[PDB]
């Protein structure tokens, strides 16, 4: 429910939805001598087409956080995140320009065109989700800040256009040690085909209407500046504006969509006394869902060795292991939960896997295909360690060594394979 | 540096030196001032004093010498006697092994050289010059595989070791960091590193990333510990010995057969067969190493220490307060087991002679050798050594090797029971032809070979056309 109420006009990417809102809540620290969580953010990273809709679906996302912080190359300064050395003159006073993500404790922080600033911020990040203190150690000035929030990434490419018949590793324009610390890795396209263009219009026809009833067809859009003033100590909460928590509110079609009409929308209030209340429960991981990790670590790794034409942003190795639990942990906090659910773990499997990518009755049904394979499609060479090339087909079941030798005793006697060396191929 | 709470500003003050303490103290030692804390009177400078200018300072009164640990002139602390029974009460040592990281759990063996790290060599400079010495290891691996637990770990277990990475800042800024100081009219040159861990541990990520002005530093303050700072006017060396923890990485993040081993790391040669052991963090698909991984995780979201297997942790006052009492301790190696340090050194240079893509043996790793035989003689509170330091010494240094590689070397014999037999005949062929049959048997029941398999071995070569014997078997002849 509070993935689908996210993006209110935007529709569609079912596992983006579902992946933003565990980043919300940002898990739990870790319990250890050190005192800090090792790689528990989830980098988001959406790369698109330049300026086409990542004016809109950036805004949705730092409108519902409430310890937002802005950061954009083009309208906010770069330099001053997290150390800055400047002085003045009237005063003469060494002064340090800090980050506004110490403040925040355990938040989320948008961050727009990666690409474009200093490269002072590229290494201070190193040092967030790896060993979880950011350090002071520039102009004498030996001290620790606490800044532990969500790494964001929305950039757009260098030369623009992406193109759907090459590598998307290099369309990012990231370094080595940038793009190996993100997860998933969605990339949102805009085609102008007759078959993408009727979708599109069904918002443009309700972005017309919504204007003021005397402007159709001849005012523009009075959304383009933001004035805002502070006053006195006064509460602007429900004296101007009317925005209570609440869960759905009515049905509409001016910013809400098409073929939303049973889903209402939610309101900002609710999203801000959320989730600051889910960050108290401490699920701890059950023996159910610690097996099915053991599992599936051993089955994606064995698939993308061989890969070479994608799926090279995170290797199957300690930073997705890391992902899956700090994913199952954070799964049952939003759903009201002391213990983690079972269902919490395959949360994160179709995410990242979609996002890169004598014998019992087994003797019994092995003569049927003898007929096929001795009787048919001769080959003259089936049994010892050949028959493993043979002995898949469908049935599972792994055969030991010693079960394989005992069967050699027979067949001789009933004319079906005889026996010899190493690797036999007689009768 | 070790009095400030989480998150501070520096604060400047004045410290007036009169008396004895004069041309004694210098920068960079720990004092402790104590007085008075009363303004001044500046009255008779007709042209900097305006006014009245009532500046305040702290008049000193007496200065004792401090360090680090103690209030007193010592790399660390030491404890009482009570407290010495508990951690010698064990056959050598197990419980201080599974300490290091105890969040995470694989490769046993690399955690026990980091141990052995701060302990070094022999430092006594002897016939004018001065040898080596501190231990020495260099680390491959991509920064994600919990390195931040090997890291916070040993950066709060030694005393004398600040947290420094590879990032985080401007590379001038760690090991060549100059400060222009107009209030003197001098020239200094400071670093982050190098310049401030004497006698302990010197953390360090990604090895290979910086300028290569960066690296040439190396090779002075590694071999023998001595800073050279010669950049026209600065002519000072600076004494702090430090042990060089290095954590490089790949250039395919794990390890991946591309090329050669020496290419496979963007490092020059010379600093690759500088250190002493080299390990390696690789991962192979085994559901085995992966199910323990998935284990003592859960334990953590419970307990904030070791999970409740075999082990347990310890507290900070334990290995560092028993290993520094050590430090004085200069072991020596008698003439007997000399011998057998020096005939290894020759079966060593054999892995590296017919595999030049690995690492090669010169020089360098015969005085590396000999470094780590003072490392487990002192662990016994011994002044001698004994032969289990040299085979555990060597055992780590087989080990990583090994890890370089993508396989394990071993060997294949099977035991004939008619191998041996068949060169003893060899050494009466070389001297005679009429071979006596009963004289060929004063040198197989020697060993201790019975006669009845003999017997036997006879018909499984002459079957074969090897030699012939006779009706009576008494004359054998090599045809």
């Amino acid at each position: 429910q509070l993935a689908k109420s996210l993006a209110p006009s935007i529709h569609g990417h079912d596992y983006v939805k579902k992946a933003i809102l565990c980043l919300l809540l940002g898990g739990v620290e870790r319990d250890l001598e050190n005192g800090s969580h090792i790689r528990g953010d989830i980098n988001i990273l959406l790369i698109g087409d330049p300026s086409v809709a990542k004016s809109q679906l950036l805004r949705y996302v730092l409108c519902t956080a409430p310890r937002a912080i802005p950061t954009t190359g083009r309208g906010s300064s770069g330099v001053g995140l997290t150390a800055a050395v400047t002085t003045d003159q009237e005063t003469g006073e060494r002064r340090l320009e800090a980050g506004a993500m110490v403040l925040a404790d355990r938040g989320v922080v948008c961050i727009d065109e990666f690409d474009k600033m200093s490269d002072m911020d590229r290494t201070a990040i190193h040092e967030v989700m790896e060993q979880g203190r950011v350090t002071i150690a520039k102009a004498g000035i030996h001290a620790r800040l606490n800044a532990r929030c969500s790494v964001l990434a929305a950039a757009n490419p260098v030369y623009g256009r992406y193109d759907q018949y090459k590598t998307p590793m290099e369309n990012i324009g990231l370094q080595d040690s940038l793009l190996s610390r993100f997860d998933l890795l969605f990339i949102m396209l805009d085609q102008m085909d007759p078959e993408q263009d009727r979708e599109i219009s069904d918002h443009v026809l309700r972005m017309h209407r919504y204007r003021a009833p005397g402007e159709q067809d001849g005012d523009a859009m009075p959304l383009g500046s933001a004035v805002d003033i502070l006053a006195t100590d006064d509460p602007n909460f429900s004296q101007e504006d009317q925005q209570d928590t609440q869960i759905y509110e009515k049905h509409d079609n001016l910013l809400h969509g098409t073929k939303k009409k049973k889903e209402k929308m939610v309101s900002a209030a609710f999203m801000k006394k959320y989730i600051h209340v889910a960050k108290i429960i401490k699920p701890v991981l059950t023996q159910e869902s610690a097996t099915y990790i053991a599992e599936e670590y051993s089955r994606l790794r064995s698939q993308d060795s061989m890969s070479s034409d994608t799926a090279r942003t995170s290797p199957v190795t300690a930073r997705t292991l890391e992902t899956l639990i700090r994913l199952a942990t954070a799964h049952a906090k939003a759903r009201m939960s002391k213990t983690v659910d079972l269902q919490d773990a395959e949360e994160a499997v179709e995410l990242v896997q979609y996002a890169y990518f004598l014998s019992e009755s087994r003797l019994k049904a092995f003569k049927v295909a003898l007929l096929d394979v001795f009787r048919e499609a001769h080959a003259q060479s089936i049994g010892m360690n050949r028959l493993t090339e043979s002995i898949n087909r469908d049935s599972e079941e792994p055969f030991s060594s010693v079960e394989i030798q005992a069967a050699l005793s027979k067949m001789q006697d009933d004319n079906q394979v005889m026996v010899s060396e190493g690797i036999i191929f007689l009768i | 540096s070790d009095q400030v709470p989480v998150g501070n500003i520096p604060r400047s003050i004045t410290v007036l030196v009169e008396g004895e303490n004069t041309r004694i103290a210098q920068p960079g030692d720990h004092v402790s001032v104590t007085g008075i804390f009363l303004p001044i009177l500046r009255t008779g400078f007709r042209q900097v004093v305006q006014g009245l200018l009532s500046e305040t300072y702290l008049e000193a009164h007496r200065i004792v010498k401090m360090n680090k640990s103690e209030d007193d002139e010592s790399g660390a602390g030491e404890l009482t006697r009570e407290e010495l029974r508990q951690i010698a009460e064990e056959d050598f040592y197990e419980k201080l092994a599974a300490s290091i990281a105890p969040e995470i759990y694989g490769h046993e063996d690399v955690k026990k050289a980091l141990l052995l790290l701060l302990v070094g060599g022999v430092d006594q400079s002897p016939r004018g010059m001065k040898i080596r010495g501190n231990i020495n290891i260099c680390l491959m691996g991509d920064p994600g595989v919990a390195k931040s637990q090997l890291l916070s770990y040993i950066d709060r277990l030694a005393p004398r070791s600040q947290y420094t990475t590879g990032r985080g800042s401007s590379g001038v800024g760690l090991t060549a960091a100059v400060l222009r100081d107009s209030v003197s009219g001098e020239l200094t040159l400071e670093g982050g590193a190098l310049v401030l861990a004497d006698q302990g541990v010197c953390c360090i990520d990604e090895f290979d990333k910086m300028a290569e002005a960066d690296r040439t530093a190396i090779h002075e303050v590694m071999e023998q510990q001595t800073i050279s700072i010669a950049k026209a006017g600065i002519l000072t060396t600076l004494n702090a010995r430090c042990s060089i923890l290095a954590a490089a990485n790949p250039a395919y993040g794990r390890y991946n057969p591309r090329r050669s081993l020496e290419q496979n790391i963007q490092l020059p040669a010379a600093l690759l067969s500088r250190f002493d052991l080299l390990w390696l963090i690789q991962d192979r698909p085994d559901r085995d190493n992966d199910l323990r991984l998935a284990q003592h995780i859960t334990y953590v979201h419970q307990h904030s220490r070791q999970p409740p297997s075999q082990f347990e942790p310890l507290d900070m006052k334990l290995m560092r307060r028993y290993i520094a009492m050590c430090r004085e301790k200069q072991p020596m190696v008698p003439e007997s087991l000399a011998d057998y340090i020096t005939a290894a050194y020759v079966e060593m240079r054999r892995e590296a002679w017919a595999s030049k893509d690995a690492t090669y043996t010169s020089a360098r790793t015969l005085l590396a050798i000999l470094r780590l035989s003072t490392a487990l003689a002192r662990l016994r509170m011994v002044d001698v050594v004994e032969k289990e330091d040299v085979n555990e010494a060597i055992r780590l240094m087989e080990m990583s090797k090994d890890s370089l590689l993508g396989d394990k070397g071993q060997t294949a014999r099977t035991q004939r029971p008619a191998d041996v037999i068949f060169a003893t005949v060899r050494e009466l062929v070389s001297g005679g032809r009429s071979v006596r049959f009963s004289e060929a048997e004063q040198r197989c029941v020697s060993r201790g070979f019975t006669p009845a398999q003999f017997q036997a071995a006879l018909d499984e070569y002459e079957e074969l056309n090897v030699w012939q014997v006779n009706a009576s078997r008494t004359r054998i002849t090599f045809v």
